[PDB]
DNA sequence: ATATATATATATATATATATATATATATATATATATATATATATATATATATATATATATATATATATATATATATATATA
DNA sequence: ATATATATATATATATATATATATATATATATATATATATATATATATATATATATATATATATATATATATATATATATA
């Protein structure tokens, strides 16, 4: 009768509920699902050394800064450069030091995790 | 970590947001009463913090958040103004330190959102 | 791999297709308030993907990609234009290496399709 | 039909009751939850030291200056500071070194049990 | 349909019922309920003074002043010492001094046992 | 006089379930702000590879069932010399 | 020997339909594997907070229920001396 965009996401989704698609392509994979672990793990190590970094320099935590180095630390990887740039002027003064050591002085630990998880 | 987010899996949250949304369109569900003690009294904290839209730059999180913690103490059977305006002078300066914020235009946004004169938020600074 | 590939297969997504299709023209089968809330929300991104079609050359897909997250920056609650510029300058920075486009000319599809002057892209890329 | 924020609360809900996700929630974890056994340590320890401080000083005991001792230990860590110095006016007089015991002169017993929790 | 105050008390019953949290509530905790034990020690340490406190002066027994002495014992604990005042003026003259008596001159045996209930 | 269960006056401590005030921490499910990563199902952009089912172009082998041409043999049922 | 129908066996070819195997491509569906991104939904992991629920842990108190302990008394019932 009718085959609009609208009624092309609905019909796909009757058939994922119909057949079980969902749970048995979440199952079947069971080798990407460890990306979840190493992604758990980065979020870990940028986190403890945002506040760490707090403590030595008095500022106080500023909540989200997780978020904003672990883009620039994705961006590195791929190669958007001036990407970064910009928002190394966003953030404030205080943090910039921040974001560029978890991309450059933390290469060693968390740039090989980011190669080791999209591996 | 993977275990954990496998035994949410087995228990088929797709299917079964799936079946209620359609027993929601066939009149078979009604609005739960705790939804509207919710809507009652969160929709105070939901427009005031579209207040600080003019907050340009960083993770403005802390700004936010210390909006919405100031609200809190205003907004009790007993309201304290003394610790409302402790977490008030948090979020002018965490405001303070974004590039393009001033003092004085995060005093703006702060004590709009807020809805209370300037004055008592700069009396708290020192 | 063939052993994913196997157990979605065995699950007969083909004749399943075919039943889902024949039970709406019978229309036993109304639209998801799922695909009202896409629909709703993603129209915006599907018509700014055509604004980038008189760009000729090479894999075009990091001018697509930069210019859709740059458009998604303006559309939340609070809207980011900091944000919003740092993504955008990535898309005339790929775009001007392609044959046959310039500066000025990626500088004018990338503004055209945000709905932004073309200053403030400018003002960024330094 | 439709979908607005008050009746997505709901929907939300009847897909929790239905595949019962609230006690999975809770018994899949198993590890975050010694953190309620830290939490209860350290607040027997706070309002342990707030009787012996109104019978050092003879003064009554103030009830909710646990709390008000609690919410500044854990400030102390993230670091907004003035968050502190607003609040240091707002109790009296006899209880601020109560509340600058409970930051510092009890830092190492306390400080190190919010270090270990949120780890 | 609706929210009240009258029946937010009513389905907060219901719920108990339902599932049995009082008679579990009890069971589980089994530690707690050792201080039964302790409360119905001092009850007694104090009714055999108020009998033999009648007795040495001649004064009849007065009942009700078990329970008087016991609020001023665990007001002495706290340190609310200008309402320990005010029933001081309210008990007749020749009981006064059994009242002091248990807050001071059996202090050792009787705020020890109120020192270790709450512990 | 003494023990128990119930209701009621006065003077109290303790344990639990519920609602309510004030000052808080921790874990869970839901909705919302900001700053993010990862896996899945769906729809869409760009640049592709491989397998299947269908329809269509070009240029062909091979095996079936049907209809037709030309040149025949053999077995059956029917009608005829 | 002829003719109508039903079968087998030789060959060269056409046409309709059902299948296999070679190739280059388009289109509609079903799946897989590479990439950058958006949106809807289902889950995980970091953080700061508000709100609705259930759930522990500190505290001072009120109220409704369920129990314990110390006393003085009344009343209804149940037992003893």
């Amino acid at each position: 009768i009718a085959e609009t965009l609208t009624e092309k996401h609905t019909l796909g989704i009757e058939k994922v509920v119909a057949t079980d698609s969902w749970r048995v392509g979440i199952t079947s994979r069971e080798k990407k699902l460890e990306r979840i672990n190493i992604s758990a793990e980065i979020s870990r190590r940028i986190q403890d050394e945002a506040i760490a970094y707090a403590r030595n320099k008095g500022i106080p935590y500023l909540p989200g800064i997780n978020g904003i180095a672990w883009k620039l630390l994705r961006l590195k990887w791929l190669g958007y450069t001036d990407q970064i740039n910009v928002v190394m002027r966003t953030v404030p003064a205080e943090w910039r030091d921040f974001l560029t050591q978890i991309m450059e002085n933390t290469q060693m630990e968390s740039m090989y995790s980011e190669l080791r998880k999209v591996r | 970590s993977v275990e954990v987010y496998r035994q949410k899996i087995e228990k088929g949250g797709y299917s079964a947001a799936y079946e209620a949304t359609r027993r929601y369109e066939r009149e078979e569900i009604e609005v739960l009463s705790w939804s509207s003690r919710w809507e009652s009294a969160w929709s105070k904290f939901g427009e005031a913090v579209k207040a600080l839209g003019k907050i340009e730059g960083a993770p403005r999180a802390l700004v936010i958040a210390k909006v919405q913690e100031a609200l809190a103490y205003m907004s009790k059977p007993l309201p304290n103004m003394k610790l409302a305006m402790a977490a008030a002078v948090q979020a002018v300066r965490a405001c303070e330190q974004l590039p393009g914020m001033n003092r004085e235009r995060c005093l703006d946004a702060v004590a709009g959102a807020l809805g209370v004169a300037k004055d008592w938020i700069r009396r708290e600074m020192t």
